[PDB]
């Protein structure tokens, strides 16, 4: 059924699994026209299809000319996801397919289903986690891909960097969530975190910086109270 | 008018023909129902007074035989039978027309309602629905399953009525996924009506029985297929306007007849207030929305 607190290690067993997070398929602005009336600009999106054991994520860019004469496109989002995802599966090879796929958004469930009847072995849940992958965009490499595409396209990342030489996919999971609910929170404080001593870099090949062990405590630390810090300035604690 | 004979009523029973009932007590000289309208299938069931655990009863048509109903001691049921000799039979209906121990079905000759609600319902769709080839009339109870329920257990005693399922690839083509799960058009049209029904009055009847035994039996199944044949149609954007119209009937006609005491467990409060206020076909159903309102206001 749905994935909550109680079954969290579930995510880092042996079962092939996949999060697709639907939050940032269809992208506008909201502005004034001409005349006074208020219109939205589509741009580029991608659907965030993680699994959470290895780190792999394919992010489908999705291109403004999908939306072009088409109608109740919050509605078509949802299904252009699942039909997205639904190709994606069926590209994998059998013994890369998942055996459930868990949608961060319960609207997705039956465009999923309804996409996925080919393929009755698959479940496809919900989950009471609140995650944070909407701030997928925050990740520089990631938006700079997105908004240069000029057509679909897949991009194939590694969410993790290198960490699961040094930690477990548990740990890693816990860091990742961290570091984007940060990043969601304040992005400009999370990135200052993240960036703020030059001599750790960003390798060409990875998402994240180069910390060391003991780096990333300081850094997860810095996260958290940025959290707890921003947590107190909404509520007034 | 045709009769069906009772050998006896050996036990306290409530009796229904159709939507009539009495009462009868325990070794009551009651030897049945005369002055069936011909014309129309009709369904006599019964609720035990000292067991009113399994509602049971049998549709018949008097034009396809001779029954009766003789109560088994054993099986501790009242059963339907065939006759085959018309002279003995029309000899033991005589001689208790004479003595006056039959009650008369109580037709006002004003009231549509008995041909209203089984309009498009034929002995010969219900004797494929209830599979009992070597008996002319169909049993059903209140606790029967339907084949859908029994894929979600004993196949002879199933009431197979057509599958309807929203999300199954018989209800969705490859490639239209998003058109076909939002609008059942393709489903209600081609797959159910032109493959599977053949014509709308095939589909209705379905319905119509559906309704009956959910109402007569509080059949649970009866009752599931009752509103997923509702929402089929009100869900499809395209819908023929003889068919829209009919259903408004049928539907007003249901609704009309349902005891109001029932209403709880007969009726689906999200598939009606989808259909009478959400669907393609909100705007369709006239007769049926202003009597749901007046009457079930509470469920919308
Ligand atoms: Cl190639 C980066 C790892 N990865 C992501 C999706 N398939 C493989
Ligand atoms: Cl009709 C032959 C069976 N029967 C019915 C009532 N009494 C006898």
């Amino acid at each position: 059924g749905a994935m909550n607190s109680s079954n969290y290690a579930e995510l880092f067993n042996n079962d092939i699994k996949l999060f697709v997070d639907d939050t940032n398929v269809y992208r506008v602005t909201v502005h004034k026209t001409f005349e006074g009336n208020v219109a939205t600009k589509a741009i580029n999106g991608c659907i965030f299809t993680l699994n959470p054991k290895t780190g792999h994520l394919f992010l489908k860019i999705i291109h403004t000319s999908v939306w072009a004469g088409q109608k109740r496109l919050s509605q078509l989002a949802k299904w252009k996801t699942a039909e997205e995802v639904s190709a994606l599966v069926r590209s994998l090879p059998k013994e890369e397919q998942p055996k459930q796929i868990i949608v961060t958004r319960k609207a997705m469930l039956d465009p999923l289903e309804v996409h996925m009847l080919d393929f009755p072995n698959i479940a496809i849940r919900p989950t009471e986690l609140r995650l944070p992958f909407s701030a997928a965009m925050s990740i520089d490499k990631l938006s700079d891909v997105v908004m240069k595409a000029t057509e679909p396209q897949m991009v194939l990342f590694n969410i993790y960097d290198d960490w699961l030489d040094r930690i477990s996919s548990y740990t890693a999971f816990s860091r990742l969530t961290l570091l984007l609910r940060a990043l969601k929170t304040n992005e400009e404080s999370a990135k200052m975190i993240l960036l703020s001593d030059p001599t750790i870099t960003i390798k060409s090949y990875h998402l994240w910086p180069s910390f060391t062990d003991e780096q990333w405590i300081t850094i997860e630390s810095q996260m958290r109270d940025l959290i707890l810090t921003e947590y107190g300035r909404k509520y007034n604690v | 008018m045709n009769t069906v004979p009772f050998t006896s009523a050996p036990i306290e029973v409530t009796i229904g023909i159709d939507q009539y009932s009495f009462n009868v007590k325990e070794n009551q000289p009651f030897h049945g129902i005369k002055d069936i309208p011909i014309g129309h299938v009709h369904v006599i069931h019964f609720q035990h007074a000292d067991n009113s655990s399994m509602r049971y009863g049998y549709w018949f048509d008097c034009r396809m035989g001779n029954f009766y109903i003789q109560y088994d001691p054993k099986d501790g049921l009242y059963k339907m039978m065939e006759e085959r000799d018309g002279a003995k039979f029309e000899n033991i209906v005589h001689n208790f027309k004479e003595r006056q121990m039959m009650v008369s079905y109580p037709k006002i000759d004003e009231d549509d309602t008995w041909y209203n609600l089984t309009e498009f319902v034929q002995m010969d769709k219900i004797r494929k629905i209830v599979r009992k080839d070597e008996n002319q009339f169909s049993y059903v109870d209140s606790s029967m399953t339907t084949v859908q329920e029994n894929e979600l257990s004993d196949p002879a005693h199933s009431l197979n009525y057509t599958v309807i399922n929203f999300k199954s690839r018989e209800a969705i083509r490859p490639g239209h996924e998003m058109e076909d799960f939002l609008d059942k058009s393709y489903y209600l049209n081609t797959v159910m009506l032109q493959g599977i029904f053949k014509n709308s009055s095939n589909y209705f009847g379905e319905l119509q029985f559906a309704f009956l035994n959910a109402m007569f039996f509080g059949n649970y199944g009866s009752s599931l297929q009752w509103h997923a044949m509702i929402e089929l149609i009100c869900s499809s954007a395209t819908v023929p306007k003889h068919m829209l119209d009919k259903l408004d009937e049928i539907l007003y006609y249901q609704i009309k007849t349902l005891p109001e005491q029932y209403s709880d467990i007969l009726l689906n409060e999200r598939v009606w207030n989808i259909c009478l206020y959400s669907s393609f076909q909100k705007n369709s159903l006239h007769n049926t929305e202003k009597i749901m309102e007046n009457k079930y206001p509470e469920l919308l």
